[PDB]
């Protein structure tokens, strides 16, 4: 497929791209707390209130 | 009535009853006692009273107001019975049907809110009395008019307060935090019965635009959400 | 040894002792609190009536029980642990008084009494002592009191001239 | 220095309906001037130049700009859905432009958020209501039908909208949003279920193609796309509440306030 996308490429030509990107076959190419609870307090207050 | 003067004694008293029980759900109800008989109502002491809501409905102990009531008269005549106080720190559904109560031992009734919590610095007392504007061609509806408050203190407890802010100037707890955990492995099922509570309290205002009610209803169900996450 | 005293403990006792100052008799009450540690807390009081006997038998055990239980009713339900009066002699001036102490140290070793002076407590002074029995020697002795107050107490303190969980977590 | 501003405006509509993008857009960077001396001058040309800043925004690709320029000319609806009402002092030839400013502002409106608003537009009108209602409905055959129609308000000078090339391609990004609104939320889903809802949309092969495309995009994550199987995978959270509570106790306060 992506061979295809790059315009219809040979293997040879496929792994010039991988090579320039570090792109590596795999199976396939290899591509890729208390603030808070003084906040809820603040909070609470403020419905209270 | 044009306005409302509070002792000091009466803030801590009603902070005094509502630490004890150590609740942040629940809101503590009492007596006020102090003189009432001029345009200036003055507050001067308090009682606890015992109390509990169950759904609308709630229960107060009459024969423990005039027990108390007539213990307090032997002690100082002068501070008369001139109304009651809660914890809030708003306004409730119940209120006008409670105030109606403490009508029998005195009337007008007043209504001290204290807010222990202590939320907005300029005030920890709103002031009410019982009134009706009423409609023209209708009959007159019973409402609480606010009434502007003051803190005040005789010399005795000026001399009181200014010597102890000089400097400035556990079982029951274990019980409730395990009451908590207990809450937490249970909040599911009480946050199905708090959303449909939200939902009926919308349907009230809805119909009044019973409304009050549904106001209440909501509040509830707000203040369950806020003591699940301080659990936490 | 200290005896800790609240807020409402300590204005009420002021309070007491003046009003009863206007009357001429001398005016007694309990203390409620805790023991905890070797230390004390004295969470509030209450005041009996005035009697015709003097010192002790001035206890009402009727008014007591009834005044108990209607604060249990009330959240605080603590302890009586010990007593207050407002005596003017000075300085130990009066043998009475002691044997009192004596009553309630017998109900509760640990048992305090503490006298305030209303005549004497001024703006800056307040004149007030707690004592216990000794366990030629003198009879009594004194520990001094500090007062505790929450976050919440203080600036609900803080309107004279304005211009839970964390209790039990602690 | 008011007047000197104005005649910058001018010169740049002028550049615009016979004049090159970018040049227009320098000026426009230029020409803001502070509001003051336009107040006192008149209430007309603060309009005048809040409708060249919002044509600045709509020659931008960011609508966010001139959605606030133009509200400011023209009332708009707030975040927090409250109404934005506009001051009637300008004279009324100026608020007809300034009416003419705001139905065209609806196009960059739409972008900036939402929903289904007219309420200061007249009901009877069939123009934009049903341009709305071809937007929510989320199929172009009724969205293409009324750029079909009306497209005499398009035309509206002809070789300077030979084309109608602002309103095509508005439209395609009005196409694409639907398909995000579904947004994914879903772990693994199943290919037949995505080959109905892309089968609406005119391409064909799209899905194959108009998903992975979707992909690109970013709007919405596809997750196990091109798999031999075939079927499709699918602090912060406390972030997210604090932020709710906030705007809770907001509310709130305005209330109060009230």
């Amino acid at each position: 497929l992506l061979a295809e996308m790059l315009g219809d490429l040979s293997d040879s030509q496929l792994k010039v791209w991988m090579s320039k990107y570090g792109w590596s076959a795999d199976e396939q190419i290899f591509i890729c707390x208390x603030x808070x609870x003084x906040x809820x307090x603040x909070x609470x207050x403020x419905x209270x209130x | 009535g044009r306005v409302v003067r509070l002792h000091p004694v009466i803030l801590a008293s009603i902070v005094d009853s509502y630490e004890r029980r150590n609740e942040g759900a629940a809101r503590v109800i009492g007596t006020l006692l102090g003189t009432v008989d001029k345009h200036s109502v003055e507050v001067t002491n308090c009682f606890s009273v015992p109390h509990n809501e169950s759904e609308d409905e709630v229960a107060v102990d009459m024969e423990f107001a005039k027990n108390m009531y007539e213990l307090h008269k032997k002690v100082s005549p002068n501070e008369l019975i001139l109304g009651w106080y809660a914890t809030g720190h708003d306004i409730t559904e119940h209120s006008v049907l409670i105030h109606e109560y403490y009508s029998r031992e005195a009337p007008n009734p007043i209504h001290l809110t204290v807010d222990t919590s202590l939320q907005n610095g300029r005030m920890s007392i709103k002031a009410y009395v019982s009134t009706l504007m009423g409609v023209p061609g209708r009959t007159m509806g019973v409402m609480f008019t606010p009434l502007t408050v003051k803190y005040a203190y005789y010399d005795t407890e000026r001399i009181g307060v200014d010597l102890i802010m000089k400097t400035c100037f556990x079982x029951x707890x274990x019980x409730x935090x395990x009451x908590x955990x207990x809450x937490x492995x249970x909040x599911x099922x009480x946050x199905x019965x708090x959303x449909x509570x939200x939902x009926x309290x919308x349907x009230x205002x809805x119909x009044x635009x019973x409304x009050x009610x549904x106001x209440x209803x909501x509040x509830x169900x707000x203040x369950x959400x806020x003591x699940x996450x301080x659990x936490x | 040894k200290q005896v800790q005293i609240d807020g409402l403990v300590v204005l009420k006792i002021i309070k007491h002792y003046q009003e009863e100052g206007q009357g001429t008799e001398v005016v007694q009450g309990v203390l409620l609190g805790l023991v905890v540690e070797d230390r004390l807390e004295i969470t509030n009081c209450f005041p009996f009536p005035q009697h015709t006997e003097d010192d002790a038998d001035f206890d009402e055990v009727q008014y007591q029980m009834e005044m108990m239980r209607s604060l249990r009713h009330v959240n605080i339900d603590h302890l009586h642990v010990g007593w207050y009066q407002s005596t003017y002699y000075g300085s130990f001036v009066t043998r009475a008084l002691l044997d009192s102490q004596f009553s309630y140290q017998h109900a509760i070793e640990e048992s305090v009494v503490l006298i305030y002076d209303p005549i004497k407590t001024a703006q800056g002074s307040l004149s007030l002592k707690a004592y216990r029995l000794t366990p030629f020697e003198y009879m009594f002795e004194e520990v001094p009191i500090v007062i505790k107050n929450s976050h919440l107490i203080n600036v609900l303190m803080w309107e004279l001239e304005k211009k839970x969980x964390x209790x039990x977590x602690x | 220095k008011m007047l000197g501003y104005f005649s910058l405006v001018g010169l740049l509509r002028l550049h615009s309906l016979l004049g090159d993008y970018y040049q227009a857009i320098k000026v426009l960077e230029n020409i803001e001037l502070n509001k003051k001396s336009m107040y006192s001058r008149v209430p007309e040309c603060q309009v005048t130049t809040y409708y060249y800043v919002g044509f600045a925004y709509l020659m931008m690709r960011r609508y966010q700009d001139a959605i606030r320029v133009f509200a400011n000319i023209l009332l708009y609806i707030q975040r927090t859905k409250s109404m934005f009402q506009r001051t009637t002092y300008k004279y009324e030839m100026i608020n007809k432009q300034n009416e003419q400013m705001h139905a065209l502002l609806a196009i960059a409106l739409t972008m900036y958020p939402m929903r289904i608003d007219e309420s200061i537009h007249l009901q009877l009108r069939e123009k934009y209501g049903d341009k709305m209602l071809r937007m929510q409905k989320g199929d172009p055959q009724v969205y293409e039908e009324l750029f079909s129609y009306s497209c005499p308000k398009f035309l509206s000078e002809p070789f300077l909208q030979q084309l109608k090339v602002f309103s095509d391609e508005v439209q395609q990004q009005a196409q694409l949003s639907t398909i995000r609104s579904f947004l994914k939320l879903y772990t693994t889903m199943p290919v037949a279920k995505l080959a109905g809802f892309l089968d609406l949309t005119e391409q064909e092969f799209r899905i194959q193609l108009l998903v992975f495309k979707h992909k690109m995009k970013n709007l919405v994550w596809t997750s196990g796309i091109s798999a031999l199987d075939g079927e499709f995978q699918s602090x912060x959270x406390x972030x997210x509440x604090x932020x709710x509570x906030x705007x809770x106790x907001x509310x709130x306060x305005x209330x109060x306030x009230x």
